[PDB]
């Protein structure tokens, strides 16, 4: 069961925060090698000098690909699975899958890295966002009551009516920098940046396609008139 | 899991070298404060079993049971590692190596397994690095490079990683880590 | 605004 | 060019450390016998001008003119470097590194600039290596790797090459070079 | 410049084996033969695979690997002032006569960075790496007596064998080509007669 | 025959 996330690719600030998160917490193991720092800066509105100073940690040039020092074979040996390139991961898995996966890490001592994932069971990825999210466990917490889709909110306060469930992802209090909403926004910005990276032509594609479709409607009007006429 | 409350009492003997709270004053002794409980327990077990050789600890852990070690590790993990200061002449190179690694030489950045802030991953056993003494960090990197320390497992994560670090790289990255937070 | 948004996570304390 | 006959008389003072014929008995002192004349003269001038630092040689070449240094170099070049023995536990790795370098790491084999037999290239200034003391060769490789020795020129030939050698690689290759002939 | 003619025999397995030995020992330090594989060199030279691995593969590579070297072209270009070109096809780029004259034309020239110059290749960036064998050659080229392991005839054979191996390396298909071409031409001569007769029959 | 023909140039002395 995935969680929906409304990802706005026109939000430059969100994509910038996601790019910062990716450059700091993610490029240690994951590459974005099909994507250049120069294009990322141009599309996110980041000045080239700012991109160089803040997001390029590997000594690469602005026009270089987002390569990392960790080789896939070395990382496969170390983690048991190679950390895949994340340029297209939004297209491979979708944004909802990524949003649910990055928020579904929970402590699991039976696992090599002490964590497991609800979305990706027995994943070989360590919980690298634990400092932000905090300790997440499969414990008992309050969940909104639902009966055959009969979802109960509080009529007055508008907040959910909850009952205890004992197989839920609960963040241990005072264990991470960000609360649930702040970590939700962090993961949303990261997934927004990943969605941009997978499909950097989306906005331009929509604009060009709108113009193309307008032209094709015009041309269809003319071709239809030239057909129905001349068929008399 | 260990008990930090009892570990505090059990960790008094250790505080002679590592400090009462685990923040050692001498550079050659590592800071145990704020270190991952899993990593601390693994290191203590390795030193007990000879998988890691610390001559200064000869026989100090033999009399401590598994629960005592767990309690001590929990107590030290419940503290906060103090942050040192990086050498200005070395901070640039050390920061570049830590955050970026070496694309050409294929050396990973340290920010993946050890957090960008150097706090490590406690659940995964990746040790906290930020604030650790530059001397100790340099010694550990040299030991990994030369194979002196091999308790990082069969995968030889840190042996392989440190094989790609020069002495200047080791010094710079240790200095950067000393001030990392 | 962008610079603050893009600040690297790792902070290093340097002598002087 | 230098005169070996006069160089023998001029090189007597050197024989205290490097041996009368240039085959030093002590491992820490390099053998000068059979070394390339051009390389010997270059090293002598570098030590004179401070391009290469040899504390044990402090002031020994200041009073010697260009012709005296040329004569000493010619005398030592006319000799034959003695050949030591390689450590059996290290000869395989050292031989592999010397003959093949490192394909993956991009480290050249030493057989190019230094002949496959280690006699160097006298005209090009590439030093004779085969039979040189393993300790001295290891120290030179370590200095090149650490930048302590920088008199190899602006191209940083040996600094670049030794940057890719580990301590174990240096030890094995030094042993093989000592046994090489 | 004027080149010395050398008669290269690509059927001489012993000569090609000696040339391969010389190339592996004295030439692969700076030059790659990266476009040919150790396995194919062994097969064409009659060298057993185990013997090839023991005697000619020094880089730790497999028998089926290209004859690559550690010296990267950029580093070598920086060090020598010119990149040592890959020598797999040099016998086709320069010819066997040019190679034979070039490897024997190194003489001592103190004005040069490596103390040597070449008659065939003036101001070449190659150090005289075969000086131990040929000896000290000085300018007409003359070898200083008692300065090399080999005499003029012995060194010429060494260069000839090396050039022969280089000749094979540039064109490893020459022997198989001449064998196949003979049968193709025989068939075409056979086919021509039938085609010619068929044409003659119809054009009556 | 071939083994002698292919002997490496570099000879190394080894203890014992
Ligand atoms: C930002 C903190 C990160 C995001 C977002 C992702 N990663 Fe990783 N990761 C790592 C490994 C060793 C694997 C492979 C695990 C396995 O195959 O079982 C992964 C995997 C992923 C995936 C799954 C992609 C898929 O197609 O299945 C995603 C979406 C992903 N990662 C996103 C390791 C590491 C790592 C080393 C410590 C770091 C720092 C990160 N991952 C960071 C992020
Ligand atoms: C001085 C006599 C010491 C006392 C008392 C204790 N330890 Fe210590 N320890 C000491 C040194 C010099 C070192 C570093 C060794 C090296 O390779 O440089 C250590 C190391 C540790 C570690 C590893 C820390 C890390 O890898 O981050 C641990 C986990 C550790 N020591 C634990 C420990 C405990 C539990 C002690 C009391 C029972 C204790 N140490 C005492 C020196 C000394
Ligand atoms: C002991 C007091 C020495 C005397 C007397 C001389 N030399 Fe020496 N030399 C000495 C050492 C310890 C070293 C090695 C330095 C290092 O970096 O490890 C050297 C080295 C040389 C060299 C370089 C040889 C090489 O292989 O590169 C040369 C050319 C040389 N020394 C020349 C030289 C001459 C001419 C001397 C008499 C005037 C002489 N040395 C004396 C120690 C000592
Ligand atoms: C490093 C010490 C070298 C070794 C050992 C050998 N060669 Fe070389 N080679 C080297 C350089 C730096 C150059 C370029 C010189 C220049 O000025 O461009 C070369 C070039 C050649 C060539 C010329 C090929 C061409 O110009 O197309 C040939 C034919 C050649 N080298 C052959 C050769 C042989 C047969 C060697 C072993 C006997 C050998 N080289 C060794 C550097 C080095
Ligand atoms: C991937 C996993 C990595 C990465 C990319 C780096 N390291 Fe770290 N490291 C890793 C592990 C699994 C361990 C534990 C070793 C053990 O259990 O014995 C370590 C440990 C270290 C240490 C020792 C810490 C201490 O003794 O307190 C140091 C100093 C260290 N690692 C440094 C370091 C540096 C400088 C890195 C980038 C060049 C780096 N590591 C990367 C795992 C991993
Ligand atoms: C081509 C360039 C090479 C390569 C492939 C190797 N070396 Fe050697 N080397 C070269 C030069 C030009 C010099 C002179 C340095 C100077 O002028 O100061 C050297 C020197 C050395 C030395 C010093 C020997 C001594 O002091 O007597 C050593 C020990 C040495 N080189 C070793 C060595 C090794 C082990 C190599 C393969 C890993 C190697 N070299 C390759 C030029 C070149």
């Amino acid at each position: 069961q995935l969680d929906h996330v409304d990802i706005d690719l026109t939000d430059k600030a969100a994509m910038q925060d996601g790019a910062r998160t990716f450059a700091n917490y993610c490029m240690g193991c994951h590459s974005a090698k099909f994507q250049r720092y120069e294009r990322v800066a141009t599309d996110l509105g980041i000045p080239a000098d700012l991109m160089m100073e803040k997001l390029v940690f590997t000594g690469a040039k602005i026009g270089d690909h987002m390569d990392i020092g960790m080789k896939p074979a070395d990382a496969k040996t170390w983690f048991g699975a190679a950390p895949p390139d994340l340029t297209l991961v939004a297209r491979v898995r979708g944004t909802d899958w990524l949003y649910s996966y990055l928020r579904s890490f929970y402590e699991d001592p039976k696992r090599p890295w002490g964590v497991n994932n609800v979305i990706f069971p027995n994943v070989g990825m360590p919980n690298v966002l634990a400092p932000l999210q905090g300790r997440q466990v499969i414990g008992c917490k309050q969940v909104q009551v639902v009966e055959d889709g009969k979802k109960q909110f509080d009529p007055l306060t508008g907040t959910p009516l909850t009952h205890e469930a004992c197989d839920q992802l609960t963040v241990v209090p005072k264990t991470g920098e960000l609360n649930e909403a702040q970590f939700d926004e962090k993961v949303k910005n990261l997934v927004t940046f990943l969605a941009y990276s997978a499909n950097p032509n989306k906005l331009a594609s929509e604009r060009i396609g709108t113009y193309v479709l307008l032209y094709l409607a015009f041309f269809f009007v003319f071709a239809y008139l030239l057909k129905r006429e001349y068929w008399k | 899991a260990g008990d930090a409350a009892a570990g505090q009492a059990k960790a008094a003997v250790c505080g002679a070298c590592h400090g009462a709270d685990g923040n050692s004053p001498a550079p050659n002794f590592p800071k145990l404060a704020g270190q991952g409980e899993r990593y601390l327990l693994k290191q203590m077990h390795d030193i007990k079993d000879g998988k890691r050789t610390v001559l200064e600890m000869t026989g100090l852990l033999t009399n401590l049971s598994d629960q005592d070690l767990a309690d001590i590790a929990a107590y030290f993990a419940s503290q906060k590692m103090s942050v040192g200061m990086a050498d200005p002449n070395l901070v640039a190179q050390g920061e570049a190596l830590f955050r970026g690694g070496k694309i050409a030489e294929g050396m990973p950045a340290c920010t993946g397994c050890h957090s960008p802030s150097g706090v490590g991953i406690a659940t995964a056993g990746f040790p906290h690095l930020g604030g650790q003494h530059a001397t100790y960090v340099a010694k550990q990197l040299t030991d990994f490079r030369e194979g002196t320390r091999t308790n990082d497992g069969d995968t030889k994560i840190m042996q392989s990683i440190a094989a790609k670090l020069s002495n200047k790289d080791i010094a710079a990255i240790s200095s950067y880590i000393q001030g990392l937070h | 605004a962008i610079a603050k948004r893009l600040e690297p996570v790792g902070k290093v304390c340097v002598q002087g």
